[PDB]
């Protein structure tokens, strides 16, 4: 993981980055999965991100 | 996959209580939940149907 976050304005905690960390291996790899994380955790922010 | 729950980013969680209240029913829910019964019961309760 070696995010570059510029236009991040907003901030996000360390397991939403690690969220990130372990969608860096989907586009990467042309990968295809589900993230189901538990709600209330900003999958959506992930997904912005 | 890629799941995670909230006893990862724990302790800064508040509590969760699941509560159960007993409400008694009513005289007249009463009265039309027995005539229901019966008359279900003249349609034979159509629970094998
Ligand atoms: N870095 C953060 N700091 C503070 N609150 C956040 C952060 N990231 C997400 N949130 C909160 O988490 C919520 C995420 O909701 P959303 O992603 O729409 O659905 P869910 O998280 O249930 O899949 C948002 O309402 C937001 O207020
Ligand atoms: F998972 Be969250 F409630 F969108």
């Amino acid at each position: 993981d070696v995010p570059v976050p510029s236009l991040l304005r907003g901030n996000l905690r360390t397991y939403q980055k690690q969220g990130l960390n372990w969608l860096a291996s989907l586009y990467n790899n042309h990968t295809n999965g589900i993230l189901a994380d538990e709600m209330g955790l900003g999958k959506t922010i992930q997904t912005i991100s | 996959l890629l799941r995670r729950l909230k006893a990862d980013v724990e302790k800064q969680m508040p509590a969760k209580y699941e509560h159960i209240v007993y409400c008694k029913l009513s005289k007249r829910q009463r009265f039309l939940y027995d005539d229901f019964m019966s008359r279900a019961q003249t349609k034979a309760t159509l629970a094998s149907g």
